[PDB]
């Protein structure tokens, strides 16, 4: 007690102009016209492509 | 630290390739006597 | 004040400084900021109190 | 006329928190932990019933 | 935080049981209104 702590924060926002500070991940090609997963920046989904 | 590798969930490497958690049983010191071990 | 940008974000590298009694998060939780594409980072620290 | 303001008024409906941090069952299931999810979702599900 | 620690888990399975905690045994009441505590089974009623 009374001891000096040494204290960090980290502070962050989700959807503002998402393009950078990204996580490690790979990427993939793209496909039109067929029912397929979404990882797109970030958001999860399914469906197809126009 | 516990942490991740009690209560089900988390993925901290000790949690990751070691026992998983489920969960319903009670959890429960080698400060002392070990002072001086795998990890997978 | 610190900002952070372009970043792996690879939060491996830590958990293995000083031993920390402390790491709680608030709308986030810990084990996945891997994934999770940000926008920008906000680094502070300092020492409050014992 | 009656027929339509009901079922635009119940499309419209998911978009409120209820409570949770996000009205979209992906970027919640991402953004927390498999014991901690369940309470957020519960919200959801009550007043989507 | 960097100090190893052990720990000792345990658990349940709560179906017979096999590892009831120390307990008395008592007779058995035939018809009437009474209550009964049949190996973890709490409650009231007429038993026949």
């Amino acid at each position: 007690g009374h001891q000096p702590y040494r204290v960090v924060v980290l502070s962050f926002e989700l959807l503002h102009a998402p393009a950078t500070v990204c996580g490690p991940k790979k990427s993939t090609n793209l496909v039109k016209n067929k029912c397929v997963n979404f990882n797109f920046n970030g958001l999860t989904g399914t469906g197809v492509l126009t | 630290n516990e942490v991740s590798q009690i209560a089900p969930g988390q993925t901290g490497n000790i949690a990751d390739y070691n026992y998983k958690l489920p969960f319903t049983g009670c959890v429960i010191n080698s400060n002392k006597l070990d002072s001086k071990y795998l990890y997978r | 004040r610190k900002r952070i940008s372009n970043c792996v974000a690879d939060y491996s590298v830590i958990y293995n400084f000083a031993p920390f009694f402390a790491f709680k998060c608030y709308g986030v939780s810990p084990t996945k900021l891997n994934d999770l594409c940000f926008t920008n980072v906000y680094a502070d620290s300092f020492v409050i109190r014992g | 006329n009656h027929n339509a303001q009901a079922l635009n008024t119940l499309v419209k409906q998911l978009s409120s928190k209820f409570g949770a941090i996000s009205s979209v069952l992906n970027d919640i299931l991402s953004r927390l932990d498999p014991p901690e999810a369940e309470v957020q979702i519960d919200r959801l599900i009550t007043g989507r019933l």
